[PDB]
């Protein structure tokens, strides 16, 4: 249980950082 | 093969070799962050700690060592996060995830 | 803790003797049996007590709930994370994870990390190479307080020397008869041995009794006792050394 | 009396050999280090209270 | 704690779920 619940936040954190990548794509077209 | 055998061997090794990383090191606290109402140094056990950490991550094609160091990485991780002599130290593991 | 462990004076886990005839006892290897038992079992406690945790006014009111659990960001570094007030510790591990998955240390060579833009942005800084060090130093600088509401306008132990003695006790009967058992074995090379260490051993305590208070300040020390051979021979020989 | 002496050490080793070799003679009694040691009223209470243990663990 | 790390792993797939939703979002916002 505890390796299942950190190969999912990890994950979660990992595309919370994609997201905040992603942000900036939208911030340099304005 | 042969340490990593028994089911009482094993498992000494999942809690007490990052235990022994940051021992006798003067970590950055937490407490006194939430009750207000930098090391940069290690100790003897932590460079012998890290070798061995090192050597024991040569496991190559998956074997006993690679099953065990997979399990390891997101707790040292925590560790590596606070002390910055831990970055320039375990440098082969970081390479070998 | 310390680094050594602590010198006490009381005695902890004594001997068991195993030259004790095991037909007649039968208890010794089931006694060994419970030591065992006791240290797997304090083996699995210790492991498992390790592995669980590891004129217009303005109203300013100073808050009760004012805590370390959640504290303000800078908008510099709120928008490299994502959350906006999560902790204190995460965001620094985040830092550390951001910095791992853009792999800035190498393709000292570990302390220099690569400059990127967001990392030129939140740092205020133009160098291409600096040291992880003073890159986690300025995140207690960046990090600001929480702002109040502004308005404008034992027994073990005790027990484990109840043990320890019980022990030195059984130590005591074992070795008394271990002597009467080789005087049982051999009557002849004991008996002499007895006449000889007891002799020695009496003309070891008999030894110190020319030293007293009343007895040196007399002269029946020095006077006429050439049979004594223990002082006033040195004489000689303290005066060639000057020690007088 | 927290420390050991040379006078100590060999009056603790003289005190210990003189009581092994009084017993063979049989000119002294050594029977209150004797009973007050073994105790039999505690040991059949130890007894009693192993067996009350049996009693409570079935 | 083996019931808590279920019950926080659940929380961990709905967080899932609704940045899922969020990116449905930004799907229509272009």
């Amino acid at each position: 249980e505890k390796l299942k619940y950190v190969k999912e936040s990890e994950k979660m954190l990992n595309d919370r950082l994609s997201l905040s990548k992603q942000i900036l794509d939208l911030n340099k077209s304005l | 093969t042969e340490l990593f055998k028994s089911k009482e061997c094993s498992l000494i090794l999942e809690a007490t070799l990052p235990n022994l990383l940051s021992y006798n090191i003067a970590t950055p606290d937490y407490h006194l962050l939430q009750k207000h109402k930098f090391p940069q140094e290690l100790s003897d056990v932590s460079k012998v700690a890290c070798t061995f950490l090192c050597l024991l991550s040569n496991d190559t094609d998956d074997g006993a060592g690679s099953a065990f160091c997979q399990r390891i990485r997101p707790l040292v991780l925590h560790k590596l996060a606070d002390i910055p002599p831990l970055t320039l130290a375990l440098s082969e593991y970081m390479e070998n995830t | 803790t310390q680094t050594n462990p602590v010198p006490v004076t009381y005695p902890t886990d004594a001997y068991i003797p195993t030259y004790l005839p095991d037909d007649k006892v039968s208890n010794l290897a089931d006694l060994k049996k419970l030591i065992e038992m006791d240290s797997r079992l304090d083996l699995y406690l210790t492991r498992r007590r390790l592995d669980t945790s590891i004129l217009r006014c303005s109203i300013t009111i100073q808050l009760r709930g004012v805590d370390g659990g959640k504290v303000q960001y800078s908008p510099n570094l709120a928008t490299l994370i994502g959350m906006q007030t999560g902790s204190v510790n995460d965001a620094v591990y985040s830092i550390y994870k951001y910095i791992l998955i853009n792999n800035l240390f190498v393709t000292p060579e570990l302390g220099e990390v690569k400059l990127d833009s967001l990392l030129q942005k939140v740092l205020d800084t133009n160098a291409a190479h600096l040291p992880l060090m003073n890159v986690v130093q300025t995140v207690n600088k960046l990090v600001s307080p929480l702002p109040p509401i502004i308005l404008d306008y034992a027994e073990d132990t005790a027990k484990l020397r109840e043990i320890t003695k019980l022990a030195l006790q059984l130590n005591s009967s074992a070795q008394k008869y271990q002597f009467f058992h080789e005087l049982s074995l051999h009557p002849r090379e004991t008996l002499t041995h007895y006449l000889w260490s007891s002799k020695q051993n009496e003309l070891v305590l008999q030894g110190d009794q020319y030293f007293n208070e009343d007895a040196a300040r007399t002269s029946d020390i020095y006077s006429n006792n050439n049979n004594d051979r223990s002082l006033m021979g040195n004489i000689s020989l303290l005066y060639s050394q000057g020690r007088l | 009396y927290n420390n050991v002496t040379l006078k100590n050490l060999t009056a603790f080793q003289l005190l210990s050999q003189r009581e092994n070799i009084c017993e063979l003679l049989n000119l002294v009694e050594s029977t209150e280090r004797h009973n007050s040691i073994i105790n039999p009223e505690r040991q059949r209470m130890s007894l009693e209270e192993m067996k009350k243990m049996l009693d409570a663990l079935k």
